[PDB]
């Protein structure tokens, strides 16, 4: 029927406590496929500096070789089953998933058990690991956006263990021993710590099931932001990059959706985007445009001026707009069985709960354009920014520049 | 860029220069100056030190 409707037709998430402490999560489905997954709470912010790219490491050779079987019966199993074996690591969360068949359910929850529980760290797999590493970081130096953002990251906390990279420095990964990795594991991958998210054709109690005989053995037991600047130089690069922000509130803050629907509100630029990237306590709120270097200029400007008229004169259409904006990207990306499961998972590793998709839009439908106006005043007018410039980066304007666009003289 | 750097550096040198005439019309306006400009001109008689501005 209607939208709220629709909604309310969305089935919950059921969710269990098992006695270690692991979170179990699930929401039925009629689909015959479904993704398995355990999101630990550990990413690159509680990482120090001897240890920076821990995770990534253990994320790299957690496929290769548990003690149960061999990293090759591993990922043999998994090709069998036909499933997808998959895992990523973000500065405050790490995740390993398996995209399989429902019937396949048991065997993939052991699957993660064996990947979690007793991860067998060959040396002669670590070395490996450690070329291949050496190998990837240069080549993602290649993708300027990802340095951007790994610039304005750094810059932005600088003395916070957020601005660290997840990848971390080449000489902490040539010197981190597997002793380290042990360490971390056994400091991080522990229960009540991760969740355990299904979601597709997968009954709750099943799950629960497979959950208790392969994830209960797990053991039972000041953020800054800084607004500075970073401008890398290198004129060969065709178009520069450009990433601006300003501090943004953490996963547990109301004003997440009024700024979500600034951000929908908001051609010079190539490529412009707007982003909100949240975090536990913080949180950046801002603009990546790419550029041609003899425009660079013109683009901060227009973007900033958005941000003040924003700020300042905020009419009802456009904030209709952004609502309906934020709705239609809500619901489209829950569509598919591992979305939803990531969604679960860091749901709960974030917001506690599962966040229903009624009280998103009972929360959208509170936005007016006057709280618009204000909340964009509290969190972007007259504030110090961080920006983060790849090269050409000559006509970008100098901070002071910047940061006095932040604020106009007329208002 | 000139406009958020040595706008403020000259806005200081103005007001450092201001500082320099005022003080120098304020408290000792005939420093830079000579007494015999203000005796009205006699063109008999040539006053003994004729210099021109410094």
């Amino acid at each position: 029927a209607t939208f709220a409707q629709a909604l309310q037709f969305v089935p919950e998430t059921q969710v269990s406590l098992l006695d270690n402490g692991l979170r179990v999560a699930s929401e039925q489905s009629s689909q015959p496929t479904c993704t398995v997954g355990v999101w630990i709470d550990v990413g690159s912010r509680f990482e120090t500096e001897k240890n920076n790219g821990a995770g990534y490491f253990l994320e790299h050779l957690a496929f290769k070789g548990t003690k149960n079987r061999p990293g090759s019966a591993l990922e043999k199993e998994v090709e069998s089953m036909g499933a997808h074996l998959n895992a990523y690591s973000t500065r405050e969360h790490t995740a390993y998933y398996i995209k399989a068949l429902s019937k396949d359910l048991p065997k993939a929850v052991e699957l993660l058990g064996d990947i979690v529980q007793n991860c067998s760290l060959e040396d002669s797999q670590i070395e490996k690991e450690r070329d291949v590493i050496l190998r990837e970081m240069q080549e993602n130096d290649a993708s300027m956006r990802d340095v951007v953002f790994n610039y304005l990251h750094a810059t932005a906390f600088q003395g916070t263990p957020l601005a660290q990279a997840v990848e971390g420095p080449s000489e902490n990964v040539r010197k981190l021993s597997r002793a380290d990795l042990t360490e971390y594991l056994s400091t991080h991958y522990k229960a009540p710590r991760m969740v355990l998210a299904a979601a597709g054709g997968v009954e709750h109690q099943q799950l629960l099931d497979l959950a208790q005989k392969h994830l209960g053995g797990i053991p039972w037991t000041p953020c800054r932001f800084t607004g500075s600047e970073i401008r890398h130089r290198d004129d060969a690069l065709p178009f520069a990059h450009v990433a601006i922000a300003v501090e943004g509130p953490g996963w547990a803050s109301p004003d997440n959706v009024a700024l979500q629907v600034a951000n929908a509100i908001i051609k010079l630029c190539q490529s412009f985007q707007t982003f909100s990237i949240c975090y536990a306590e913080t949180g950046l709120l801002g603009a990546h445009f790419v550029c041609d270097r003899m425009k660079i200029d013109d683009m901060m400007f227009v973007l900033q001026g958005q941000w003040m008229r924003l700020c300042t004169s905020a009419t009802e259409s456009e904030v209709a707009r952004g609502k309906n904006i934020l709705r239609n990207a809500l619901v489209s990306h829950l569509d598919g069985t591992t979305p939803v499961c990531e969604d679960i998972g860091r749901s709960l590793l974030t917001y506690g709960r599962r966040i229903p998709l009624a009280e998103w839009e009972s929360r959208i439908a509170e936005v007016d354009a006057s709280v618009v106006r204000e909340i964009c005043s509290k969190y972007i007018y007259d504030q110090c920014p961080a920006v983060a410039g790849y090269g050409p980066i000559e006509q970008l304007p100098d901070y002071n520049r910047i940061r006095s666009g932040m604020f106009w003289l007329r208002f | 860029t000139f406009h958020p750097y040595y706008t403020i550096k000259d806005a200081l040198g103005l007001l450092l220069f201001l500082l320099s005439l005022m003080t120098l019309t304020l408290f000792s306006p005939d420093l830079l100056g000579d007494p015999d400009n203000y005796t009205l001109a006699n063109p008999l008689n040539t006053p003994p030190h004729i210099k021109p501005e410094w």
